[PDB]
């Protein structure tokens, strides 16, 4: 395994969660993003960082509501939710690549790929925003 | 804080070899904002105080005054390359939108484009 | 003889500091042939075989077959630079005109053109 | 004195001259061009030079029959001309400019300038191809 991503669950409409992605690599190898994908529908930017040096991206939807950081001591990346809404449940994977980050900036946002085209793919994590699944 | 196609920065461009431009000297971003924002590089043209008027089609001048220079100069849109972003040092000026349509001209001939 | 827009020699890219492309590897000649007749340098961008699939728009695959490759390489239309023609060694091979095409479009989009 | 051309005169045509243009500096200062020029016409190129490697230009006029070439011990260019003819007939000056060799082969190719754009120029030396002015 390479990217492994976890923290997922369900949250009530307004309360937050805090994915992580752990690396196999040292950060510097890859610019690391999160994308989210609900039934029947592609792959969509979220939040990309190159933890090498501060840059990120983020898409229009999570703006000032979500935070992408970089712990290198663990070799992890930090996708912090605030705010959730219904609308954000999704599987949320995260995605490594030397080009992500700029991959995020050209296509977000949008010439058209797979996606496929980023080298490295975590397994993906639920994310559920809702005041009808138990628990809350 | 953003790099901007058209802005004009110091930057180390040595090590070069041969009739490649050198030393530290002002250089004006081309690439794209794009690529600006999101890659660790910036793709810019040399500009030269060596010479003060456009010899050949890929020359571009710019007066001493109204940027911010030693001397009237010449952008070399023969002269480019990519740089590490850390190569940049102090930014210097930008350029005007007029100046910048010049720049662009040269850089389609320097670079056989044309549409 | 003649250096041509389009040909690919190998050359010496390094030294060179953080993100730019170094060593020595194939390189694409995108300065116009006037430039290319008459300059000391040449304008030239860097091929890879570290990627084998195109990530972002300034990106343009060649084969390894057709081109005279070790491996299937890409085109980094954001890794462009000006060489002395000393550095230029082996001629390699020379792009398709639908290859040029390609490489034409990410220029234009790479360096913020568009016409 | 920077560059000073000799060598001119009457020949009649079908005949040969060697102009020379003698240097202040070392060669490899500048790229060094012959220009020739008509009453009431525009300096036009004739061929050019950069000593430090071999590259040429020639116009489409003389190609053939001119020859340019470099001696750097003399810091001296010649521009060799056989089979002159009379409509070579004309003011030749030589000229240097760092930029000379590309100014050659991008406006001979002729968007046009004013010429006074390269850096150095000769005095001009006469060339008269004819069959009518006595010498003969
Ligand atoms: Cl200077
Ligand atoms: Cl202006
Ligand atoms: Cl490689
Ligand atoms: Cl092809």
């Amino acid at each position: 395994v390479q990217l492994q991503e976890s923290g997922g669950g369900l949250v009530q409409p307004g309360g937050s969660l805090r994915l992580s992605c752990a690396s196999a690599y040292t950060l510097d190898y890859y610019a690391i993003g999160w994308f989210r994908q609900a039934p029947g529908k592609e792959r969509e930017v979220v939040s990309c960082i190159r933890s090498s040096d501060g840059s990120t991206y983020y898409a229009d939807s999570v703006k000032g509501r979500f935070t992408i950081s970089s712990d290198n001591a663990k070799n992890t990346v930090y996708l912090q939710m605030n705010s959730l809404k219904p609308e954000d449940t999704a599987v949320y994977y995260c995605a490594a690549d030397s080009y992500l980050l700029e991959f995020c900036g050209y296509y977000s946002g949008y010439s058209g790929p797979a996606s496929g085209r980023l080298d490295y793919w975590g397994q993906g994590t639920q994310v559920t925003v809702s005041s009808h699944h138990h628990h809350h | 804080d953003p790099i901007r196609r058209g802005d004009v920065y110091l930057a180390d461009l040595s090590p070069v070899q041969g009739s490649e431009q050198g030393g530290v000297r002002p250089v004006v971003i081309i690439q794209n904002d794009t690529g600006n924002k999101y890659s660790p590089t910036v793709i810019v043209a040399a500009i030269t105080g060596r010479i003060n008027k456009a010899k050949i089609p890929t020359h571009v001048e710019i007066e001493k005054k109204k940027y911010k220079l030693d001397k009237d100069s010449v952008i070399l849109l023969e002269q480019i390359r990519t740089l590490d972003k850390k190569r940049l040092k102090e930014k210097l000026t930008y350029l005007s939108d007029d100046k910048m349509k010049e720049v662009d001209n040269a850089l389609m001939i320097s670079l056989g484009l044309n549409a």
